[PDB]
């Protein structure tokens, strides 16, 4: 890695200043760099991790979906292959940004991870990145998408045994559970119960929660519920 | 017509 | 180039492809490869040239002003040489971009432009692409900022020689040379005169103009009198 | 504070 010769500090201050700049492929290398020194990251490096790839593969699949709606409207006057390729090419680097972060958890940050609050994100980011794998996969379709299920389903798994049914990151992943559900498994109505459980529970257990908590919570389940608006 | 998935900031 | 191999219309092709995916490195590289077919561009090429590039060195230009303005902050707690590093990274990737879209007007567009929509267009992107390393230098500053100013002075004395006063691209010419010598040259008084100027000779000339002419000309003419209010 | 430069469509 071009990321080898910087010091773990170094590459963890760069990684805040790209983020403050919204340079997130810069972000991403930087933490890539980090989490390659083979320690485990902190809660808020995890987050720096997150922020980073969300925002590299978000620009991505927003190009994929504008040039892919673009190719479905071709083949409805011939233009030649340019669409095809040129929704290949950001397919391609798509799925490789998709590739390094699953390898990234592969190796070694899930099997380092044995504490709920990491093991539970990291499981929930390898459904998340399968999730983004499987909007695209047309040819293993069904085994992209059964390699989501089975990551969200241990980060629930363990989410429900050992977290409170506030916590934002099993608020979070629940959320992302339920997208998957909805939009990538066609079970809008496990979609749909997932997500209604999920901020029945959240909103019993609010009395439990300090101001900051209880904000940190009810973003998280506004998210629910404006599914749940869009979805009944 | 997407729904919300987790927002990350 | 990565781009030798592909035809010249799908490269325009697949810039605008690019534009619409917001995908704008990817455009500039296809716009490049189209340049170095060596072919001379017309208009709507030239537009995407344009518009490629200015969104590359504009997201490294937000993103360098953020980062300086952290340096500048930094050295008024020391925290080791990694803003500096950053900053200076980001610096670097916008020279080189800069760098690039000089080599290619040098290379051979500007000598093979003779129509004054070509030629004025050209030489303005020179001296916004010098003004750009304008903005960075601190060691051949001086030589910087006199080679912008010799580019936007012919594209002016060319402008003013071959084109009316409402033409979009005499009136884009004036706004930047304007911003030049204000934020670069040091002349405020210089900036003020020549805004005013372009503005008043506009407005003159909008009675010749049909709907269409008139609406590109007094957008522009409204960055114009935003300036004036601004600096007066 | 910055003026506008030519805003490119
Ligand atoms: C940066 C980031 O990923 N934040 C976050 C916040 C709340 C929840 C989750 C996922 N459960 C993630
Ligand atoms: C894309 C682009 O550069 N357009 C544009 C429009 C109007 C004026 C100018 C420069 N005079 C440029
Ligand atoms: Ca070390
Ligand atoms: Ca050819
Ligand atoms: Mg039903
Ligand atoms: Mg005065």
């Amino acid at each position: 890695g071009a990321m080898g010769s910087m010091e773990r500090a170094s590459l963890i201050q760069k990684a805040k200043l790209a983020e403050q700049a919204e340079r997130y492929e810069d972000m991403a290398a930087f933490m890539k760099g980090a989490v390659e020194k083979g320690e485990e990251l902190s809660c808020e490096e995890r987050n720096l991790l997150s922020v980073a790839y969300k925002n590299v593969v978000g620009g991505q699949r927003a190009a994929w979906r504008v040039l892919s709606s673009i190719e479905q409207k071709s083949n409805e006057e011939e233009k030649g292959p340019e669409v095809r390729e040129y929704r290949e090419k950001v397919e391609t680097e798509l799925q490789g940004v998709c590739d390094t972060v699953l390898g990234l958890l592969d190796s070694h940050l899930i099997k380092e991870a044995g504490d709920a609050e990491s093991r539970v994100f990291y499981l929930k980011m390898k459904g998340d990145y399968y999730r983004y794998l499987a909007e695209v996969a047309t040819g293993d379709k069904k085994r992209i998408i059964d390699s989501a299920r089975s990551a969200y389903q241990e980060a629930m798994d363990i989410s429900k045994k050992e977290m409170p049914p506030t916590n934002p990151i099993r608020l979070g992943l629940a959320l992302n559970f339920s997208v998957f559900h909805y939009e990538i498994a066609n079970s809008p109505e496990e979609a749909i119960s997932l997500a209604k459980t999920t901020f029945d529970e959240a909103m019993a257990d609010l009395h439990t929660l300090s101001e900051d908590s209880y904000k940190d919570s009810t973003l998280i389940m506004q998210l629910l519920r404006d599914n749940l608006t869009l979805w009944t | 017509m997407r729904p919300r998935s987790l927002e990350v900031t």
